[PDB]
């Protein structure tokens, strides 16, 4: 998720407003994509054998 | 470990190199060289402070070597009963046998199989050395925690649609 | 002596790569072992900046925006000052920079300038730059711009505040700014409340310049022991400068990293509406 | 209590091992929070250690055969709560300490553990 | 902040950021939570494999 564009994107005064909340969706951000990442570790742990 | 076993006096481990692995009594700090390694590479008024652990690095290496000094030369018998005295060439057959493998490896090629762990153990220091990254199943989760509060430090920055960020200011 | 000149060169720009120079320090704060990353206006790495040659010596004016950078190559005969203003028209309080014999005067005035200043030249002459002035509000001396040595200065406005700042560095070419990194620091902070929008190099009477535009760019800055810095990153300059300041690193590992977005704006705009068969009756009255 | 020049916080001062660029004037953790500061007036780095301070627990035996308890504050000096000992695992007030080591009972920090005698 | 004046706007879309935003942070938390289940199926999976 790009939370930027889900809370609300091409938007000059939206972009400076969700900026105030600082790295609050940044980790959201984050944390979607550690999770990503972890499913591939997850097809790899159960099948490269 | 039901209580902490003692290194034997005599460290007659076949001529593998335990000494790499159990701390060393030499430094001001109790540890193997394998940990220094690990040691080395892996690592307030705001309100968030950390809190110190009750086992220590050394006494935590205290229990581990005994576990593993016992795993190396008599196994689980300085647990369930009283200590046998196994020596290790003994406990090495045994540990062949234990998975099928015949005794006669211990003793046909005791020189090889004593420098094969050895050569190993080697190349795991070189390795975890060469490669720090190596080291990053600790590494990471240290710093992404570390990143974590660092950042619930950070965000106290943040005004939330208030005039100003600091409740001392407001 | 305001002889006239307009020498009127009219060079190429020359515009060339500040490579990984431009970076100055802002800030006032000790840190160590560590990379910073700050939004603020420096040149960007490796963009085209000018290097035009006043040598007939030439005097354009150019931007100043939200900053510039300055830098000059001279001999013998050496060239030390300024003209910056909002409009360099003399209706407003601009500012001269002028180095002499001992020392360096930062002056602001109502500074009724010539139509192509310079200092006259055994001491430098402001009536070569301007015929007159009034209406002054500050005057500051503080220590001279003088040091193959490479003058470079970082020029900006914050909130009302003419900042100056200052280094030097050896030259192998003459035309060029050389590799390695840069630190500015501030020699003196003047309360003008001045919107300068031009900058005009002052020229000594008897000359290679590099002018650049800031722009407000985010610097990954690494620093020392001692509380300087030894490096920077421009983000997301080019996509290794992208890994690197979604990182905080200067040394990016052997792998694939998610640094940015690939965005389209809408272009177009469509109003449809249905067919009018209906046309609203006002004419009935209106008619 | 300070107030530098307009900058402000708390804590205690020490003289400086690090120095400040000529330009700098405050210097910054890590946390981006203070760490030192220079002095406007003379010039010469002075750090900001934090005042001390740190969270209190009690330790405590079952209360059917005791009622001795011991204070704990930890990461201070013992004076900012006889029987006082002082250790980073946080001081105990109300308590001895005794070099023989024991089995733990109530485990304190950092190698220290509380236990109870007759 | 196409409808109401600048400053009753921010007001307005502070509150609808912060909706937003809870919304994303208990998505993302209930996928952390099942991620941590899923991980631990793919590792019981590779184990009878
Ligand atoms: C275990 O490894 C250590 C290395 O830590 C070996 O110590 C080296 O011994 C050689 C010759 O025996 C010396 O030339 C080196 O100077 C020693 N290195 C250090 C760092 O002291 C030790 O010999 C090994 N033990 C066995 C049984 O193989
Ligand atoms: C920062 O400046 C310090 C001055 O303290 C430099 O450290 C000195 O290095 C020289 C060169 O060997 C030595 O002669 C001095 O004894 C050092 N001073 C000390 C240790 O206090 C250092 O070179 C500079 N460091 C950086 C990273 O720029
Ligand atoms: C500001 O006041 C302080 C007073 O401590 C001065 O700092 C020291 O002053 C003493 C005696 O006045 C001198 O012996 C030292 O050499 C001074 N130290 C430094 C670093 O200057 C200081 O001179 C005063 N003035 C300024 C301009 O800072
Ligand atoms: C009335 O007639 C005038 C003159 O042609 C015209 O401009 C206008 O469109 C008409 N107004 C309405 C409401 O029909
Ligand atoms: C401990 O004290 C509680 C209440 O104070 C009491 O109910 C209990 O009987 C006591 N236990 C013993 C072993 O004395
Ligand atoms: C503890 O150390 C002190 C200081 O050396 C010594 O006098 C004392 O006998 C020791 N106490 C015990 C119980 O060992």
């Amino acid at each position: 998720v790009d939370c930027t564009m889900y809370i609300c994107g091409d938007s000059t005064e939206c972009s400076n407003l969700l900026l105030q909340y600082g790295s609050f969706c940044t980790q959201l951000n984050r944390a979607l994509t550690g999770i990503a990442v972890e499913q591939d570790k997850n097809t790899q742990e159960v099948f490269a054998q | 470990v039901k209580q902490i076993y003692k290194t034997p006096p005599i460290k007659d481990f076949g001529g593998f190199n335990f000494s790499q692995i159990l701390p060393d009594p030499s430094k001001p700090s109790k540890r193997s060289p394998i940990e220094d390694l690990l040691f080395n590479k892996v690592t307030k008024f705001n309100g968030l402070t950390v809190l110190p652990p009750l086992l220590t690095d050394e006494m935590i290496a205290q229990y581990t070597s005994a576990l593993l000094a016992g795993t190396i030369t008599s196994g689980w018998t300085f647990g369930a009963g009283p200590a046998l005295q196994i020596p290790f060439p003994m406990q090495m057959a045994y540990r062949f046998n234990g998975i099928g493998v015949t005794q006669n490896v211990l003793y046909e090629n005791q020189k090889l199989i004593a420098n094969q762990f050895n050569s190993a153990i080697g190349k795991i220091q070189d390795s975890l050395s060469s490669t720090p990254s190596a080291l990053g199943k600790l590494q990471d989760v240290v710093n992404q925690n570390a990143q974590a509060l660092n950042t619930l430090v950070k965000q106290l920055s943040s005004n939330f649609g208030a005039i100003s960020s600091v409740l001392n200011d407001i | 002596q305001c002889v006239n000149l307009t020498t009127r060169t009219q060079l190429p720009p020359a515009y060339t790569n500040s490579f990984t120079r431009g970076v100055y320090y802002p800030d006032k704060v000790f840190r160590s072992s560590v990379l910073h990353s700050t939004q603020d206006l420096f040149l960007p790495f490796f963009s085209n900046v000018t290097w035009f040659h006043a040598i007939r010596f030439d005097n354009p004016v150019l931007p100043f925006n939200d900053g510039v950078y300055f830098a000059s190559t001279e001999k013998s005969n050496i060239i030390r000052g300024w003209i910056f203003g909002t409009t360099l028209d003399s209706k407003t309080q601009s500012l001269l920079i002028v180095n002499n014999a001992t020392n360096v005067v930062i002056k602001v005035c109502e500074f009724q300038f010539c139509n192509d200043p310079f200092l006259g030249v055994w001491m430098e002459s402001e009536f070569r730059v301007y015929s007159s002035a009034n209406n002054c509000t500050f005057e500051y001396v503080s220590q001279p711009f003088l040091m193959k040595n490479l003058r470079e200065f970082v020029f900006k406005n914050i909130d009302g505040y003419f900042k100056i700042y200052s280094k030097h560095t050896p030259i192998n070419l003459v035309r060029d700014l050389p590799q390695g990194f840069s630190a500015l620091e501030p020699l003196v902070d003047l309360p003008i409340g001045i919107n300068i929008t031009r900058f005009q190099t002052l020229l000594a009477l008897h000359a290679a310049y590099y002018v650049g535009y800031l722009q407000p760019r985010t610097f990954l800055l690494k620093y020392n022991e001692n509380g300087t810095i030894t490096d920077a990153v421009d983000c997301a300059l080019d996509p290794l400068s992208e890994t690197k300041c979604t990182l905080k690193s200067f040394t990016v590992e052997k792998g694939i990293y998610q640094t940015s977005n690939f965005r389209v704006q809408p272009t177009e705009s469509i109003v449809r509406f249905p067919n009018i068969t209906n046309l609203c009756p006002f004419g009935e009255v209106f008619n | 209590n300070f107030n530098f020049n307009g900058l402000t916080g708390t804590g205690v001062l020490t003289e400086s091992n690090k120095k400040f660029l000529p330009f700098q004037q405050f210097g910054r953790d890590i946390a981006d929070t203070t760490d030192a500061v220079r002095d406007p007036q003379t010039l010469e780095i002075l750090d900001i250690t934090p005042c001390s301070f740190g969270g209190v627990s009690v330790i405590t035996p079952g209360t059917n055969t005791s009622n001795q308890v011991a204070v704990l504050y930890q990461d201070v000096n013992c004076t900012e709560v006889s029987n006082v000992f002082q250790t980073r695992a946080g001081c105990l007030i109300g308590a001895e300490h005794v070099n023989n080591s024991y089995e733990c009972d109530i485990p304190i920090g950092a190698g220290i553990c509380a236990s109870y005698q007759t | 902040l196409s409808r109401l004046d600048p400053p009753e706007a921010e007001v307005q879309i502070d509150r609808l950021i912060t909706g937003r935003l809870q919304s994303l942070q208990t998505y993302v938390t209930q996928q952390l939570i099942r991620a941590a289940e899923i991980r631990a199926s793919a590792n019981l999976a590779a184990t009878k494999m």
